[PDB]
């Protein structure tokens, strides 16, 4: 049903940053948890970033912890990602999810194009 | 001009007995511990300083051509003038805003009205207000670029140094404090009326579950038993004093008959929780009469707080509002190209301000009801 | 019938981070809702009592208050000690105590999907008639899961258990294991037992399988 | 010093009856309400129910009426719940608290004591040793890594089952898992180590299952076929 639709990204320096949005189209997302994956060219699904529904957190991986922020406007109906200084190997596509489960279990079915951001 | 000269007369010819008086009626509330009596007396100590100078003035006005006392008179009488002029503001902002704590917050806010405190407050604004002003003393640029020295009026050109700071003067020493006087206004009957928000919410509950109960029983008990708890909640929002003792007693008994009446209902007995339940009753009619009593005694304390915080409003916006808005008039004439109409009616309105050193002493007949002790007293003098 | 509601019946907080567990009541309740905090094998201690005010020695970085139906438990910041179930209750009458559900606070940890293993029955229980299978999930740093039972790619359902462990005091992770009941006569048919793991950790469900 | 002390949980069969004790220390019986609270394992707190000595009421939960009779006596300073024609469902540790009487903050304050809390076990389910299985690591299994080994202990009964590794040498990178009630009415362990590919040779582990009630210790090698 839902098509995300993502944007931002493009080239930053070492130590620059970047907000990626994702936004859905088709569904209201505002009951569902919304992930971040990375694929690096190689190191493919890596998980970046959750943000659960609302006061239930957001949650990191060790690669991006304090260095990312992940957060959402329900009224909009986005999520975004901010990258806070980035290095090289943050080099990769940058993949918005749909978790369909609303217990949080991880489900994906609805999982963006991806936005390519290239750090240096 | 002759107008100023007629109104400094009245306000010397009024004030002066006015305000001695006034100030002796704020020691006595002092030493009553009423802790508007601080404010009260602050206010008055004020008023007697800037009238004392006042008639040098009027002298000037009326019989002579220019300043025969020299600079050095101008620089007290404008420090002595911008004092009167804001002092008076600070402390009916400060008696506007102990109110409001007095009303919204008894007993969270309860050590910040000891006289004590009221005192030390007091010492931190003047020791604050005159430092502020002070700088005109220290050096003299300021008093030269700002004043023609051969008459005490500023210049009618103005600089920048003080083009701004007139707006500093504007913004911090009227707008702010008035704004707090409106603002602890609104909440005072925000509060109040919220307070009107919880009893009756609870008057309605009680009466109408027991409407239930003989008609019907647990289910109209278990209500009946939270608006009877927040009930005491409500007895306990306000000091200690006899009444609230008996009320937080009256409800203890009337908690106790509807728990009776619970374990009644619960044993499966109708008619006989029914017969506890109208005990309920036995004990509302017992206190029917002192919470009547009661509120009386309390709508006018309101009545009295709101016109007193509806005066303090009144006495701002007209005593001093207008030399405001023409000081903010005069210097935004300036930040870039009638001019003649700006001076002429700004220096008249200056002449009105001093009609605070009249206004305050009525306060006295607003914040305790000693007023009526004191036309008593002129009767038996008469 | 006074029920109390706890929102965050799970929640994630870091050590001195701050912490909000709202409760709301059905209908009115004076203030008289308690928190206690229950640890692991221990009775419940009481905090706060009547929405408001903390009991003897419970340290003030605890405190709460009431809006209408809605209370609420905040620390302040959470120290080692705090990592603790805390209960939401209500004391209108003694016949009509009620406990919200309880909320547990958990200690906050980066995200990393388990470790998937499978353990086949062997002849040592398959002989006594029975079978089982046990997937286990290694260190999830989240408590989330959901692991399916498959066999000969149809799901199975109402014939499976599962356990979790508690937080580890090293690692502030989690194992869970599940455990596929067949009678010796459905282990003899079929070929392919398969686990299939899906964690909010994961960009796709992750498989092992045995095949007999 | 305040103090509920419980006593009398144990093991009884569906049908059957426990007379749970609350023994009181520092207040009597009468100074205040006592209140039974039960916690089922894994749920929430349910109240179950109450009694005041000083005014002869009590009260029951909707789920035990009928069915649980509460009663004290001050001469012993001691409460007692009778439960009779026990379910299943009614498996849970039983708490005692304190809660005052109103008027004033011994009321306010709910349940400020709370005692020890003493289980009580309902189940058909006779004494029963494990059978203990082998969960052995597949060589093929997340290969060049660390391996999980386990053990199975299944059908035991009752609950407090200790499982070991190595004689108590092995603590490191061990998980025991809760025991999951079975539809049988006996309980189910599982034990894994997580150990390191190579040591598969080698570093022979033992799970060493403890059963005190029935006499019972099971020493399993879990090896690799």
């Amino acid at each position: 049903q839902v098509q995300l639709q993502e944007s931002g990204g493009g080239l930053v320096q070492p130590g620059g940053s970047l907000r990626l949005s994702c936004a859905a189209s088709g569904r209201t997302i505002s009951r569902y948890a919304m992930s971040w994956f990375r694929q690096a060219p190689g190191k493919e699904r890596e998980f970046v970033a959750v943000a659960r529904r609302s006061g239930d957190g957001a949650f990191y991986a060790d690669s991006v912890q304090g260095r990312f922020t992940v957060s959402r406007d329900d009224a909009k109906n986005t999520v975004y990602l901010q990258m806070n200084s980035l290095k090289p190997e943050d080099t990769a596509v940058y993949y918005c999810a749909i978790d369909s489960d609303t217990f949080y279990s991880g489900s994906y079915d609805y999982w963006g194009q991806g936005t390519q951001v290239t750090v240096s | 001009h002759l107008f100023p000269p007629s109104l400094y007369i009245f306000v010397i010819g009024v004030g002066l007995p006015t305000n001695c008086l006034a100030l002796w009626a704020a020691y006595r509330q002092v030493q009553q511990r009423n802790e508007l009596g601080v404010y009260l007396m602050n206010l008055s100590i004020a008023d007697l300083l800037y009238i004392c100078t006042l008639p040098l003035w009027v002298d000037y006005f009326l019989h002579h051509d220019n300043w025969i006392h020299g600079p050095g008179s101008c620089k007290l009488f404008g420090f002595i003038f911008y004092t009167n002029i804001y002092i008076s503001i600070a402390f009916l902002c400060c008696i506007s805003v102990d109110r409001y704590l007095a009303v919204a917050h008894p007993l969270r806010f309860a050590r910040l009205r000891r006289v004590k405190t009221a005192v030390a407050v007091s010492s931190v604004v003047w020791a604050t207000e005159l430092g502020a002003n002070s700088a005109p003393l220290f050096h003299d640029e300021l008093f030269r670029d700002r004043y023609n020295h051969t008459f005490c009026f500023e210049k009618f050109p103005m600089e920048g140094w003080v083009a701004w700071m007139n707006l500093y003067r504007v913004f911090v020493g009227f707008l702010f404090p008035w704004a707090l006087m409106l603002l602890s206004y609104r909440g005072i009957l925000r509060a109040v009326e919220k307070r009107r928000a919880d009893l009756e919410d609870n008057w309605e509950t009680l009466n109408d579950n027991l409407k239930v109960i003989e008609k019907a029983v647990k289910d109209a008990l278990t209500k009946m038993r939270a608006a009877a708890l927040d009930a005491q909640k409500a007895t306990d929002k306000s000091p200690d004093s006899p009444e609230m003792k008996d009320f937080r007693h009256g409800f203890d008994i009337l908690v106790g008959q509807i728990d009776d009446a619970l374990k009644l209902a619960n044993e499966g007995k109708v008619k006989e929780a029914q017969a506890a339940a109208e005990q309920l009753k036995t004990t509302r009619n017992a206190y029917i009469q002192k919470y009547l009593d009661w509120e009386r005694e309390r709508l006018k304390r309101l009545e009295r707080i709101k016109r007193l915080a509806l005066s303090l409003i009144a006495i701002v916006l007209v005593c001093f509002a207008p030399y405001h808005v023409l000081l903010l008039s005069r210097s935004a004439i300036y930040l870039g190209r009638f001019e003649e109409r700006v001076f002429s009616a700004y220096h008249s309105s200056l002449a009105f301000t001093s009609l605070n050193c009249v206004a305050d002493p009525i306060l006295y007949c607003l914040v305790n009801e000693g007023a009526r002790s004191d036309v008593a007293k002129a009767l038996h003098n008469l | 019938d006074i029920q109390m509601t706890q929102s965050p019946s799970s929640l994630s907080a870091s050590v001195g981070d701050r912490v909000t567990i709202t409760c709301r009541a059905s209908q009115s309740v004076s203030s008289a809702v308690a928190w206690y905090q229950q640890k692991p094998g221990k009775a419940p201690k009481l905090l706060i009592y009547s929405a408001s005010s903390l009991y003897s020695g419970v340290p003030s970085r605890f405190s709460g208050s009431r809006s209408g139906t809605d209370f609420t438990l905040t620390i302040s910041s959470l120290q080692p000690e705090d990592f603790a179930t805390y209960y939401c209750q209500q004391y209108l009458y003694y016949s009509l105590v009620t406990f919200g559900q309880g909320t547990k606070v958990e200690i906050k940890r980066t995200v990393a999907a388990p470790s998937v293993f499978i353990f086949p029955p062997s002849d040592s229980q398959l002989k006594s008639g029975t079978a089982s299978v046990v997937c286990l999930l290694n260190n999830f740093y989240p408590r989330e899961a959901k692991v399916q039972w498959k066999v000969d790619n149809a799901l199975q359902s109402g014939n499976s258990q599962e356990s979790v462990t508690e937080q580890d005091s090293k690692d502030s992770t989690y194992s869970l294991s599940s455990t596929l009941t067949l009678s010796k006569a459905d282990y003899e048919k079929h070929k392919v037992y398969a686990c299939e793991v899906t964690h909010q950790g994961l960009s796709s469900p992750v498989t092992k399988s045995f095949n007999r | 010093e305040v103090q509920l002390v419980e006593s009398g949980g144990g093991l009884v069969q569906p049908g059957g009856s426990l007379r749970l004790s609350c023994a009181a220390s520092g207040f009597n019986v009468v100074d205040f309400s006592l209140h039974w609270v039960r916690q089922a394992p894994g749920k929430g707190l349910e109240w179950v129910a109450y009694i005041s000595s000083s005014s002869g009421s009590t009260s029951y939960a909707d789920s035990v009426k009928g069915r649980f009779t509460i009663s004290a006596d001050t001469s012993k300073n001691t409460a007692y719940l009778q439960m009779n024609s026990l379910r299943a469902e009614d498996t849970a540790v039983y708490y005692c608290a304190r809660w005052g009487y109103w008027p004033g903050e011994p009321w306010w304050k709910a349940f400020d004591y709370w005692g020890q809390g003493t289980l009580v076990t309902v189940s058909s389910a006779s004494t029963k040793g494990p059978s203990v299985f082998p969960l052995a690591p597949s060589s093929k299994s997340t290969s060049g890594g660390t391996a999980a080994l386990g053990c199975l202990v299944k059908d035991y009964f009752p609950e407090p089952v200790t499982v070991s590794w190595n004689s108590g040498a092995l603590t490191s990178g061990v998980h025991t898992f809760p025991a999951v009630l079975q539809s049988s009415g006996l309980y189910s362990l599982s034990s894994v180590v997580t150990v390191p590919s190579s040591s598969l040779g080698t570093q022979t582990y033992i799970c060493n299952v403890n059963h005190k009630p029935s006499n019972t210790k099971v020493d399993k090698k879990v090896e690799p076929k």
